[PDB]
């Protein structure tokens, strides 16, 4: 009767993983899968990536979306057992998914938590449902951008609006490759793997959002103060320049990417307008950010500006920037599967093992 | 099945004002004497329910934040929330009331008026 919940939050990029209770998860780690390129049978995470060389990489969760059964659950033995040190079939575990996962992906995670780990009891959270919950609200529209997709999700009194969600295959790694890409500007040429992880970790660092973009490249051309410093691992130094704000310029811009998709304050418009008039105020009001993607400097300001432009003029628009958005929702999980109310959401494994199955 | 928690089953029975603090992870009556006076330091559930005329109830719901509430209480207090108005049938209007800037119907519950105080239940985190 005594039990504590794991709460687990599979990202494209990122496993966040952790206990309920916990004000953040302890266990971060790529989601990445590496097997033989030629003769265990797999390694997971940082380990992985230590041995490239010998492994062929692969992604178990593309897009939000689990799409390699197999490898996903090599990820969730890594998880339970290397980074928890847990049994899981002793915990209850909470469990999220992207919105709009169909219901026979669900199943199947389901069933590998039921029959491969026999866990005792399961809830499955939908990301951005648990953000929004995280930030106090059970009324809001969550932009939700990670490593692998971006989604606009409008909830109201505690439930997303499925018919208002959007999908935008546009995140944090293909501002990561963007960047690679523009550097060759000024002579680098980025391209492998372990270059890319490199890149990141320079985006991240220097990156920044514009207020407005044309405007922006007007004054770095002015002066010499655009300039920024990192240090590479091999101790050398780059500096980058207006690529800091041309980056992440992408997310408002994706031309720049070659992609044909309206931008994130568009497709924020775009999914409160699918919500009925009556409670549009409501949203825009509360428009909260979430995951990795949204950590750049600037960018509240600039999706209020460019949110402001495109709504009645009527609305009252606020962007929600929390200073933990980038885990809110593994704290969201955290939160919910600690309350006294838990034990009556999840589902059973006999109940499971009975409908069955 | 409908998520019930013993205090659901008090909940929204008769006309009038029902308050409850999140206190670690959970929802707590808060003391009747004490009524209209928040703790900066916590976060709070109200169910206000009226007798309508043609003889049903409405119920109103509000979720209070003080500025100094922990990241625990304030996400517990909006689940809390969404699952008694579940309880409820989701017959219950939602409203979040954040200290110093509430609405005026939920001023208006507390006739010596709405008042804060220094202090809180210990975060939960
Ligand atoms: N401070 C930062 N500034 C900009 N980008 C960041 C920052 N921190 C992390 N990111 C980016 O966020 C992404 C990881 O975010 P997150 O863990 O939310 O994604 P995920 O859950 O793995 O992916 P998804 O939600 O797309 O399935 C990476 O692209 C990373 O480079
Ligand atoms: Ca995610
Ligand atoms: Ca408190
Ligand atoms: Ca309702």
């Amino acid at each position: 009767e005594d039990v504590q919940a794991l709460v687990v939050d599979n990202g494209s990029g990122n496993v966040k993983a952790g206990v309920a209770g916990d004000d953040a998860p302890r266990s971060v780690f790529p989601s990445i899968v590496g097997r033989p390129k030629n003769p265990k049978d797999a390694f997971v995470g940082d380990e992985a990536q230590t041995k490239r060389g010998i492994l062929t990489l692969k992604y178990p969760i593309e897009h939000g979306i689990v799409t390699n059964w197999d490898d996903m659950e090599k990820i969730w033995h890594h998880t339970f057992y290397n980074e928890l040190r847990a049994a899981p079939e002793e915990h209850p575990v909470l469990l999220t998914e992207a919105p709009l996962n169909p219901k026979g992906n669900r199943e199947r995670m389901t069933q590998i938590m039921f029959e491969s780990f026999n866990v005792p009891a399961m809830y499955v959270a939908i990301q951005a449902v648990l953000s929004l919950y995280s930030s106090g609200r059970t009324t809001g529209i969550v932009l939700d951008s990670g490593d692998g997709v971006s989604h606009t999700v409008p909830i109201y009194e505690g439930y997303a609006l499925p018919h208002a969600i959007m999908r935008l295959d546009l995140a944090g790694r293909d501002l990561t490759e963007y960047l690679m890409k523009i550097l060759h500007e000024r002579g680098y040429g980025f391209s492998t793997s372990a270059e890319k992880e490199i890149v990141r970790d320079i985006k991240e660092k220097l990156c920044y959002i514009a207020l407005n973009f044309d405007e922006e490249m007007k004054t770095s051309e002015q002066s010499s103060d655009i300039e920024k410093s990192y240090e590479l691992p091999d101790g050398n130094i780059i500096t980058v320049g207006n690529e800091r704000f041309r980056c992440p310029e992408a997310l408002f811009q994706p031309s720049f990417l070659g992609k044909e998709a309206a931008g994130i304050h568009t497709t924020t418009f775009n999914s409160i307008k699918k919500c009925d008039v009556d409670i549009r105020k409501d949203l825009y009001g509360n428009i909260v950010l979430s995951g990795g993607t949204t950590m750049y400097e600037g960018i509240g300001e600039r999706l209020t500006r460019d949110i402001t432009t495109l709504a009645p003029s009527t609305m009252k628009i606020k962007v929600v920037a929390p200073p933990e958005r980038k885990y809110s929702v593994w704290i969201g999980g955290s939160i919910l599967s600690s309350l006294s109310t838990f034990q009556q959401m999840w589902i059973t494994k006999e109940e499971y093992d009975e409908s069955g199955p | 099945m409908v998520v019930e928690h013993p205090e659901f089953l008090k909940a929204g029975k008769e006309p009038g004002l029902q308050i409850w603090r999140v206190e670690k992870f959970d929802l707590v009556p808060v003391p009747p004497n004490l009524y209209g006076d928040f703790f900066t330091g916590d976060a709070y559930v109200i169910l206000k329910t009226v007798q309508l005329r043609n003889g049903n109830l409405q119920y109103d719901l509000h979720y209070w934040l003080g500025n100094e509430c922990s990241q625990d209480e304030s996400g517990a207090a909006a689940i809390f929330t969404v699952q008694l108005d579940d309880y409820l049938n989701g017959r219950a209007v939602q409203h979040r009331e954040v200290q110093g800037f509430e609405s005026s119907t939920f001023s208006g519950y507390f006739k010596s008026g709405l008042k804060y105080k220094k202090g809180g239940v210990a975060s939960g985190f």
